[PDB]
């Protein structure tokens, strides 16, 4: 079995989502935001907002809303999580003593059910009389909000739409009723039920159903004012509400599709929409009212306010302050301003919260020489692309680096000072035939530049016709300076040429210190691409040289330097390329034994190699043979993000559906069989999407001072700018460890009363496994945050299996000790 | 695709057992020895009909591959046994194949065995598989004396007399290598056109075609007479030489 | 000849690596030196001497050379180690089953998360299967180990059948002492459970129609761990096990011994009402409990659903 201990670094950064109401007291005007797993409640001021409370969750926060039902006195907080643990939650302070009330609490999955494209939809009637859920296609399910619900059972109603896109509850109906979007062969169309909780089943609906647009995205309840609701497309905004219908099809929301909206008036007049070029919009209903005395609505405009950061969430707050809350971007408050600027904007920034963003790539580097290491991080997506450097010194110090463009993988290469950034910008199809970029960017304003004049693919013959408007990717290699962070040099790879793999070595007998870059053609046409090459640049005298060009029949999904010679992984196949005296890439030795070689790793003579479908791999290479022997295999099925070695019996391994998991030798040489078999000794839910994994730690450690217990140190990067770290432990250290945590799970009160084991439990939608291996270190570093009576409550009746001391009970001060220690990784 | 698994009778006189210097009749005599030795056995562990063909075919086919003067035929024997067992799902252990074998050879015959019994047995199992070509399905000719049987309509004590004087003629077949002449098709109408010759029955009065004087034609098509009586000829020889008569 | 197995050595494949670990041996995939094939190697171990050639292979062997169906495996020929020329005793190599290469396998393509099944997608996928099925069944025998796992799917949307380790015929006339756990728990028929141990084709039949919902849902329909905990959930959807709806339930071994929480009523078309009703009339005839009111293999053939399919237009899933 293997032992390991797995902390966060850097706590998720990217908003998941936002909103505004009266949660903390009936007077106050709170933002809550929502990152993976953390609720941040912040009370609203004139100046800014006002941190009060944070906590976190046992889950991924999938819904959160939050609403007051008659006969209290302040919203009340839905949140269910991405595992379908439901609850209602409240805000309560004594004095001094802030806490979270579990009112109602339960998990709503069913047995049977297919989850849906668009993703777990929450809502909530106007009148809070029902929270609406749609989990499973084809299933409505409804938690009625009574009183004596505290379980929150609910009932599933059939719903004959299969496939919808969106729904609300509208304002203004005499029964509950609910408006959607849905498709089928014919079309997306938009349709009305009324909910009844009595006879448990779906009524007509108020009015009849509308053909709407093809790419319809979403749903908008519009007050009592007006009534009915708006539906957001990629060319049009259409207002329905029975015999009414309007619609505006401005072509400035055509350019980029909207993926947020938020009412800024109550009464419905005006609301947000933004787009994911980061344009932020004014939707207005323009009233007209009738003699009648009844108010309708006359028009609908757009307007363009400015630019934001690409924003998956926006909430309007007060005056002209708005929350722009990013997960591919900086999140931000922003003014808007009655009168414009001088450049015609409306939108001045004013302040900038800091998002790591997508870690699609990062290294670690010591730039200072100070035995420490600093993470240099590929952070950010299309304008916000960023490289940020981060240090310790209690607070990590974050340097932002603007790209303006995606940063894809970065590699240090220390005898040039500088890193080599591999990048991609989007232009557009353009009357002239070419493209034009929609803005400057890294790549564009570097001091010199180049471009690939490769003949390799020249020949073409195969016809990839080109429409005004459509989008396409740039890639470019990018040389920047280690101190000042200026682009130095870009080289623009070929046109449909995708650069996927960097790495800085020196090969062969070769002195020169080279950056190679694997890169596949990709045309729209290719479910797999069948071409690709291997270059290798020499970056010299503030110029790119292009020293030698591999051609390849695949993607060169991943290289990594091995023992003077490159290894690349080509779709299916993983080759051993020797550097020759004529500086040419040579073929060693091929492995062909895989779907899709998409991560590789080495340690020695042996190599990891991570499969789209057939989890990881440990192949040799037998140097008296010349080729490759496959080690062990695992024969789990698992999908990977990343991998890394830990040591030369342990493999780490990072599943799509937000897991960890570690594989060992099965060291029993009885059978071949055995040796083959690779045994998944650790399971972990991890709640995060891992792209990367990397050695390397951010302490300061001379490691002549006292060493901590753990032993190792992988850091890793996620999608919502997590940062964390594994590490592994001696069997003793783990027991001890796990021990305490099963005793601190039952002294700690959760949020939602969500189940700790649960939580980290293995999960994909087809298994779920108790976790193993693993030792929860948020959890082992809560304990210093416990009260005093509470923690000795946790070390009662505790012995030790340590060979020094035989058996050893433990008081709170001695386990305060071990603890502060642990903290002392990170 | 498949392999030929029948030949000529005057192939036979071409047998390695022959060419090492074996007459005809030696040979013979170790067929019907071997093969009621994989008989006898197999009902004492009280195995199925088919499950003791099996064996037999497997015994048969094998020494048109080997000599009998390299391999000991009660060894090849048990091992058939062994094998088709696990073939035909009535598997037993080797040990216990081995403990019968005792029982029913003297110490001279039991000498085949060697000093392990048990591993001269589970060693010819590789030898025993790659000679049958791993085609191990094998069909006789019990089904279709039965299958062939139920289309027959009339006197029920006189059809039951043909088949199972018949059935006696399957079991007495399996001591000769007719398994390597003939289909079991060819074999079960013969082993019916002999019963009717001795029982004086005439079998096309029971067919759905009563005039068709050459009732065989609807089971087995494109069969000579002469292929049916050479069975025949064959099958009596051995209550012509033994002291047993026609049943 | 082609037909001379056995005798070929396995120098004529270069082995590319171990697809998968089975029960007599380990997989590997091989690509045939003389023609390009890429093939499946099974190891047959021998070597262990307690009842030698393992029955599971034998079975394969006995079965696979009679069956020919374009949803069923086949096995192109066996091949050997190279043997000891000086004495037959020594030699302990080991022999091969040389099987048709597939690029995937069910459970591998859903584990994965990856792939997404339409109707179509469904309709060439369980026509194939079925009709597979049906071959089997004609020919007097039975699977017995149906699971995602033993689907084996190519690129193009060719479906495979393929372990058939417990693989055994089924007579009418005679009732046998059979095995009476054979299908894996997740796909084993409810007569099994009780331990009937004298079943009907309808055991594979039951598993085909828990792979049908299963396409749908994406996940395993009776997930559980024991055989109590089973019959439980395949209660609570295919209604609890009752001298109604199963007369001859009560001659079941077990009938008293095991029983569900309550007597559940049948809920499987409430539960399952995202299916096309076309499909989901399949699976409720596929899922019923009494295995002789349990639809046969030819009758899911001659259903709304599958009867119409072209297998022409072999719709790929997509991948
Ligand atoms: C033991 O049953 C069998 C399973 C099989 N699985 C596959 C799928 N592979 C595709 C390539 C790879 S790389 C690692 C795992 C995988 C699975 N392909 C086969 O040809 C195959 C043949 C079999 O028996 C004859």
């Amino acid at each position: 079995m293997s032992y390991n201990y797995v902390v966060t670094a850097q706590k998720p950064t990217a908003v998941n989502g936002c909103v505004t109401g009266h949660f903390t007291s009936a007077e106050d005007l709170n933002l809550l935001i929502a990152k993976n797993t953390r609720l941040e409640i912040y009370v609203v001021t004139a100046e800014g907002l006002r941190p009060v409370k944070e906590v976190g969750m046992y889950g991924k926060i999938a819904v959160m809303e939050l609403f007051r039902p008659k006969g209290e006195s302040k919203d009340l907080l839905f949140i269910l999580t991405a595992k379908y643990n439901a609850c209602i939650l409240e805000y309560k302070q004594s004095g001094e003593s802030i806490d979270i009330i579990t009112r109602a609490h339960g998990n709503v999955q069913d047995r049977i059910g297919r989850p849906s494209e668009t993703g777990i939809i929450g809502i909530i009637d106007p009148e809070c009389r029902m929270i609406g859920l749609r989990l499973y296609d084809g299933l409505f399910k409804v938690i009625p909000l009574d009183r004596d619900n505290k379980e929150l059972k609910a009932f599933n109603i059939r719903l004959e739409e299969l496939h919808v896109i969106d729904v609300k509850f509208l304002y203004g109906c005499q029964a509950p009723t609910i408006c959607f979007v849905y498709q089928d062969p014919q079309g997306r169309h938009v349709k009305t039920y009324e909910v009844s909780l009595r006879e448990k089943e779906f009524n007509k609906g108020p009015w009849k159903q509308e053909n709407v647009e093809a790419e319809a995205s979403m749903v908008i309840a519009v007050p009592e004012p007006f009534g009915g609701a708006i539906i957001i497309g990629q060319e049009s905004i259409t207002y329905h509400n029975g015999d009414k219908y309007l619609a505006i099809a401005p072509p400035i929301i055509k350019q980029s599709t909207i993926v947020c909206h938020n009412r800024v008036d109550p009464n419905g007049s005006r609301y947000l929409l933004g787009d994911m070029e980061g344009r932020l919009f004014m939707l207005l209903l323009e009233k007209e009212e009738q003699m009648d005395g009844t108010v309708t609505l006359k028009d609908l405009r757009v307007e363009l306010l400015g630019e934001t950061s690409i924003a998956e969430c926006l909430t309007y707050l007060d005056n002209g302050v708005v929350f722009v809350g990013s997960r591919l971007g900086d999140s931000q408050l922003v003014k808007l301003n009655v009168d414009s600027n001088e450049q015609g904007s409306y939108v001045v920034a004013m302040e900038t919260f800091t998002n790591l963003g997508p870690i699609v790539d990062m290294c670690v580097v010591d730039l200072e020489r100070q035995g420490q290491g600093q993470l240099v991080t590929c952070s950010g997506a299309f304008k916000e692309g960023s490289l940020r450097i981060i240090r310790n010194g209690q607070k990590l110090h974050i340097r932002t680096v603007p790209l303006y463009e995606s940063p894809r993988k970065i590699c240090y290469q220390e005898v040039s000072q500088c890193f080599g950034v591999l990048s991609s910008r989007i232009e557009v199809q353009d009357t002239s035939g070419g493209t034009t970029a929609l803005r400057p960017s890294a790549s564009t304003q570097a001091l010199s530049s180049s471009v690939s004049s490769s003949k390799l693919f020249s020949s073409s013959t195969a016809p990839h016709e080109t429409s005004f408007g459509e989008e396409v990717e740039v890639h470019n290699l990018l040389i920047i300076d280690q101190h000042t962070f200026e682009v130095l040099h870009a080289h623009q790879f070929l046109q449909n040429e995708y650069a996927l793999s960097l790495v800085s070595c020196k090969l062969g007998k070769d002195p020169n210190t080279y950056f190679i870059v694997g890169t596949a053609m990709v045309y729209p046409e290719e479910a797999e691409p069948k071409q690709g090459r291997i270059v290798v640049f020499q970056y010299s005298d503030g110029k790119l040289q292009t020293v030698a060009e591999k051609e390849v029949k695949g993607a060169v999904y991943s290289m990594v330097e091995f023992n003077g010679k490159l290894l690349a992984s080509i779709n299916s196949t993983v080759r051993l390329y020797e550097w020759t005296t004529e500086k040419e890439l040579r073929t060693e030795c091929n492995h062909y034994n895989n779907i899709m070689a998409l991560y590789l790793k080495t340690k020695g003579d042996f190599i990891l190699v991570g499969d789209l479908m057939r989890s990881v791999l440990l192949l040799a290479y037998k140097p008296m043979e010349g080729n490759f022997e496959e080690i062990a295999r695992d024969f789990n099925p698992n999908w990977m993000s990343a991998v890394e070695i830990l040591d030369d019996d342990n493999f780490l391994g990072a599943e799509n559906a937000f897991n960890l998991f570690v594989c060992q030798k099965d060291s029993a040489a009885t059978t071949d069989e055995e040796r083959q078999h690779l045994q998944e000794v650790g399971l972990f839910h991890l709640g995060e999407f891992v792209n990367v994994f990397c050695h390397g730690s951010l302490v300061m450690q001379n490691l002549g001072e006292t060493s901590t217990p753990t032993q190792g140190s992988v850091l890793f990067g996620t999608v919502n700018g997590m940062i964390g770290l594994v590490t592994s432990l001696s069997e003793s250290w783990y027991n001890l460890l796990l021990d305490m945590q099963n005793r601190l799970n039952k002294v700690i009160k959760s949020v939602g009363k969500i189940e700790h084991s649960f939580w980290r439990s293995f999960h994909t939608e087809r298994k779920t496994e108790p976790a193993t291996g693993f030792i929860d270190g948020d959890l082992i570093e809560s304990f210093l945050d416990i009260s005093r009576p509470k923690m000795q409550e946790v070390v009662a009746n505790l012995q030790y299996d340590d060979g020094s001391g035989m058996k050893r009970e433990a008081t709170a001060d001695d386990l305060i000790k071990v603890v502060e220690e642990l903290t002392r990784i990170h | 695709t498949k392999p030929c698994w029948y030949w000529d009778k005057k192939d036979l006189a071409h047998t390695p057992s022959q060419l090492e210097g074996l007459d005809p009749a030696t040979e013979a005599r170790y067929r019907r020895e071997g093969a009621r030795f994989i008989f006898d056995v197999g009902t004492r562990l009280g195995l199925h009909y088919d499950t003791l063909a099996t064996g037999i075919i497997y015994f048969h086919r094998f020494y048109m591959f080997h000599s009998f003067k390299q391999f000991p035929r009660y060894v090849t024997g048990a091992c058939c046994l062994f094998l088709a067992g696990k073939v035909e799902e009535t598997p037993k252990k080797c040990k216990d194949i081995i403990k019968t074998a005792r029982s029913l050879l003297n110490d001279v015959q039991f000498g085949q065995f060697g000093d392990d019994p048990k591993e001269e047995v589970m060693v010819l199992e590789r030898i025993l598989l790659q000679t049958i070509k791993f085609d191990l399905q094998v069909e006789h000719p019990y089904q279709f004396l039965l299958k062939y049987a139920k289309q027959l309509k009339g006197d029920k004590n006189k059809i039951q007399k043909l088949v199972q004087m018949a059935w006696t003629f399957v079991n007495d077949s399996l001591c000769t290598t007719l398994s390597l002449q003939w289909e079991p098709e060819i074999i079960a109408v013969a082993v019916m056109y002999l019963a009717g010759r001795l029982c004086k029955f005439e079998i096309q009065e029971w067919t759905s075609k009563p005039m068709y004087r050459r009732w065989w034609e609807q089971f087995v098509q494109d069969v000579p007479v002469d292929v049916l009586e050479d069975i025949c000829h064959q099958i009596l020889d051995l209550y012509s030489q033994g002291k047993q008569q026609m049943p | 000849t082609e037909s001379d197995w056995g005798k070929r050595c396995v120098d004529k494949f270069d082995i590319i690596g171990i697809i998968g670990e089975g029960t007599y041996g380990q997989v590997y995939k091989a690509k045939d030196k003389d023609t390009g094939e890429l093939v499946a190697l099974k190891k047959v171990r021998l070597d262990n001497e307690k009842e030698g050639f393992p029955i599971t292979a034998i079975r394969e062997i006995k079965i696979l050379r009679q069956l020919i169906h374009r949803s069923v495996v086949n096995m192109k020929e066996i091949v050997t180690d190279k043997q000891d020329a000086l004495d037959f005793k020594k030699d302990k190599g080991a022999f091969y089953l040389v099987f048709e290469y597939m690029d995937h396998d069910l459970m591998g393509l859903l584990e994965s998360g990856l792939v997404h099944f339409s109707e179509d997608h469904i309709k060439s996928f369980m026509k194939q299967l079925m009709e597979g099925l049906e071959y089997c069944h004609k020919k007097n025998f039975l699977h017995r180990d149906i699971k995602c796992s033993n689907i084996l799917l190519n690129n193009s949307g060719q479906i495979k059948l393929a372990d058939f380790g417990l693989a055994r015929l089924y007579n009418s006339e005679e009732s046998r002492p059979y095995t009476n756990k054979v299908i894996t728990l997740w796909y084993r028929p409810p007569e099994l459970l009780l331990g009937e141990e004298r079943y009907t084709p309808a055991i594979d039949v039951w598993s085909c129609g828990c792979i049908l919902g299963e396409l749908f849902t994406k996940k395993p329909i009776f997930q559980a761990n024991l055989e109590l905990a089973q019959l439980e959930l395949i209660s609570r959807l295919c209604g609890s096990p009752c001298p109604a709806v199963w007369p001859d339930v009560i001659r079941l071994p077990y009938f008293n011994t095991m029983k569900p929480k309550k007597q559940y009523r049948r809920r499987l078309r409430e539960e399952f009402s995202f299916i096309p009703s076309a499909a989901l009339d399949l699976l409720d005839h596929m899922l019923t409990l009494d295995p002789s009111k349990r639809c046969t293999a030819e009758q899911t053939l001659q259903s709304d659903f599958l009867k119409d399919v072209e297998l022409s237009k072999m719709a790929p899933p997509d991948l």
